[PDB]
């Protein structure tokens, strides 16, 4: 028996059997984290320049 | 396409009112200056 993050297809399926899916997953979408944290002191004077 | 298809931050764009009108300061003081100084004459 294989018990593993196994993605579940036609081709797999045509071969051997799966149980029901205990777990649904899609596509997903991973990009960075893009971090601006806001400044306390120059903030002040940001906009046009010192 | 290799062409493509916000938060600007004025730095100098609007300095150009400062070499005008600055300069002016010391026109008008000049100026004023030899006034005065022809009328104490």
């Amino acid at each position: 028996i294989a018990i593993a993050p196994l993605t579940i297809t036609l081709v797999r399926e045509e071969v051997i059997d799966f149980s029901k899916p205990f777990m649904s997953l899609g596509i997903s979408i991973m990009i960075k984290k893009p971090q601006k944290s806001k400044p306390g002191v120059f903030s002040f004077l940001d906009p046009l320049a010192y | 396409g290799e062409c493509g298809s916000t938060s600007a931050l004025s730095l100098s764009n609007v300095a150009g009112v400062f070499y005008i009108l600055v300069g002016g300061l010391g026109l008008a003081m000049l100026v004023a200056l030899i006034e005065f100084c022809y009328k104490s004459r």
